[PDB]
């Protein structure tokens, strides 16, 4: 055989990229916090008004609030070229909060998609008490499920010349864990909720079309807008992650430029993914006239 | 959206009788149809309801089991079918609609019965 | 049934109809107006939100289990047996009727 | 999901026990990549292995 040596020189604009990401992340932090906080407040006040206010909406806002709230720790670590200045216990705690809440928010979207179709067909002769009970049961189940999937990553997350905190997975399964976990994150994050989103919005569009009274008040386009926005937020990031996995397994031949491209791509798409939590309030709450009226009341 | 009742008449106790609430307009499987009886010189009392999507009926205790409610979605109409007639049953039977629109959903409210018929008089002589 | 005590059952103008509930029912009450030999017309669904084509004189409120329909100035279309309803729990339970003479 | 701080940019975040491509990255030190006859898949090898280090220093 022969050994080819590829000297990989330091990339020029790495510092610039990290500064740019911090610059985007601050905007994510501000907009996400503000949006979610006002939604939670308005949600509480709407129950007072006598509205059948969805439990799911309140929960979605809370879940997004937490994800957005774990941003500063990531920013601090990122500026120092992913070096870790905090403690191991800090690393574990921040990661667990980030993970549980992120999965939970996505799951609440999925619940709402199903709930639209159920509200038109099934729930219309169902007691008010019974539907509220169903929402509460689902709310507990989503939090529990979110907690369950988040836990393994935090367990193996341990702070490791230069200090970094990066998860060290079991000796004989390092590979397995890494790859496995991310794919679960991809499917549960995007494939499963996108499928649900598409199906129950296609059905919703069909149902509204069959109706004549409904379609006057409900736009046809906005239904598909929900589907397309979800697609846009998640697909690039998961593609970037998959490309990274391919490069590691070298089905993409190594180039210093390829590494630079991956580094840039992962970071940019990470910003796009984190924009998801900001955009969640707009789709389900802001469109509705009722929310706007309540929000005006709350504001004054 | 118009409701017209066809039925009523004089029918001896222990009998049966059917009423129809013909609906012209709205999809009747995206709304629940309820019946409310006003007994002569006495208060209202809920009678029956149906969500035709899954045929999810629901009846008041007084008429529980002994009345039946069945709907057709092909032509919008709901049918209240009575059995075991009594003086209790003597009333003017109105058909009412609880309506729904999916434009709002997440910031919904607890709607009442809004589109009401004109009612047929059932007498149990 | 989840009982409701609607009072007074006779009335005559500042008309208030107070409806108490046996259990906490949360804004699923309804009020009505059935003119004699004519089907009811909705006046207030939820607990304070009027239905379309229902005048501004009608005003709902919830004070726990003490719901109330208010008519600040009475009109000759208001002589009807108003029936308190709750739909929070099924069976849907109607009041005792509030005749307005 | 994991933030990129938790999975810092390396050529591989795992190691295994013909041709070698040798990556001298300023990030996660010296790394190895090794062809496999399994599917032409190539993954990193331990950069603490002795004859690996001797080869790296030699080259």
């Amino acid at each position: 055989i022969v050994v080819d040596t590829v000297m990989c020189p330091n990339m020029p604009n790495k510092s610039v990229l990290l500064y740019t990401l911090s610059f985007i992340y601050i905007f994510i932090f501000v907009i996400g916090m503000i949006a979610n906080s006002v939604v939670v407040w308005v949600n509480i006040q709407a129950k007072t008004t006598g509205y059948d206010t969805h439990c799911y909406i309140l929960n979605l806002a809370i879940a997004d609030l937490w994800v957005v709230l774990t941003i500063p720790v990531w920013v601090v670590s990122l500026v120092q070229h992913n070096q870790w200045p905090m403690g191991e216990l800090t690393c574990k705690v921040t990661h667990l909060i980030f993970s549980i809440n992120l999965f939970g928010s996505i799951f609440f979207l999925t619940c709402m998609s199903v709930d639209r179709y159920l509200s038109i067909t099934y729930f219309t002769n169902t007691p008010s008490s019974r539907k509220k009970m169903v929402r509460r049961v689902v709310c507990i189940l989503v939090w529990l499920l979110a907690f369950c999937v988040s836990l393994p990553d935090t367990y193996y997350l341990k702070t490791v010349n230069e200090t970094y905190c990066r998860s060290f997975y079991p000796e004989h399964s390092i590979k397995e864990w890494l790859i496995g976990m991310e794919l679960v994150s991809v499917v549960l994050g995007f494939a499963v909720p996108f499928s649900i989103i598409a199906v129950f919005y296609f059905l919703l569009a069909r149902a509204i079309s069959a109706s004549s009274d409904q379609e006057k008040h409900s736009s046809r386009k906005i239904i598909f807008s929900y589907v397309v926005v979800f697609l846009v937020c998640w697909l690039p990031y998961h593609v970037a992650v998959l490309l990274d996995i391919f490069s590691i397994l070298h089905y993409i031949p190594f180039t210093c430029r390829l590494e630079h491209a991956l580094f840039t791509a992962l970071h940019v798409t990470q910003c796009l993914s984190l924009v998801h939590c900001c955009v969640n309030p707009v789709l389900y709450s802001f469109i509705n006239r009722n929310y706007r009226y309540e929000l005006m009341k709350a504001f004054i | 959206v118009q409701l017209v009742e066809s039925g009523g008449g004089l029918v001896q106790p222990g009998g049966s009788l059917r009423l129809s609430c013909a609906a012209s307009g709205f999809n009747i499987s995206s709304s629940s149809i309820h019946w409310v009886r006003q007994a002569p010189g006495k208060g209202l009392e809920w009678v029956a309801s149906i969500s035709p999507s899954y045929g999810y009926t629901s009846y008041a205790d007084s008429v529980k089991g002994r009345f039946t409610i069945s709907a057709d979605t092909s032509k919008n109409t709901a049918y209240l079918q009575m059995n075991s007639l009594r003086a209790e049953d003597t009333a003017v039977y109105y058909c009412a609609r609880v309506s729904y629109w999916d434009w709002t959903w997440g910031w919904s409210k607890y709607e009442g019965m809004d589109y009401w018929g004109q009612g047929t008089l059932v007498t149990v002589s | 049934d989840i009982q409701m005590t609607q009072s007074p059952s006779s009335l005559s103008d500042r008309v208030t109809i107070t409806c108490r509930a046996s259990q906490s029912v949360s804004s699923a009450v309804a009020w009505y107006q059935q003119k004699p030999g004519k089907a009811p017309k909705l006046l207030i669904y939820s607990a304070s939100s009027l239905y379309s084509g229902v005048p501004s004189r009608f005003s709902g409120s919830r004070s726990g289990t003490d719901f109330t329909l208010t008519i600040s100035s009475l009109q000759p279309e208001d002589f009807a047996t108003y029936y308190c309803q709750q739909s929070y729990y099924y069976p849907i339970t109607f009041g005792q009727g509030t005749k307005v003479e | 999901l994991r933030h990129q701080s938790l999975s810092y940019r390396c050529p591989c975040r795992f190691f295994e026990s013909k041709h070698l491509k040798i990556l001298n990255t300023p990030n996660c030190a010296l790394q190895i990549v090794a062809r496999l006859k399994n599917n032409n898949r190539q993954v990193c090898i331990d950069p603490k292995l002795k004859w690996i280090q001797e080869y790296l220093e030699k080259a």
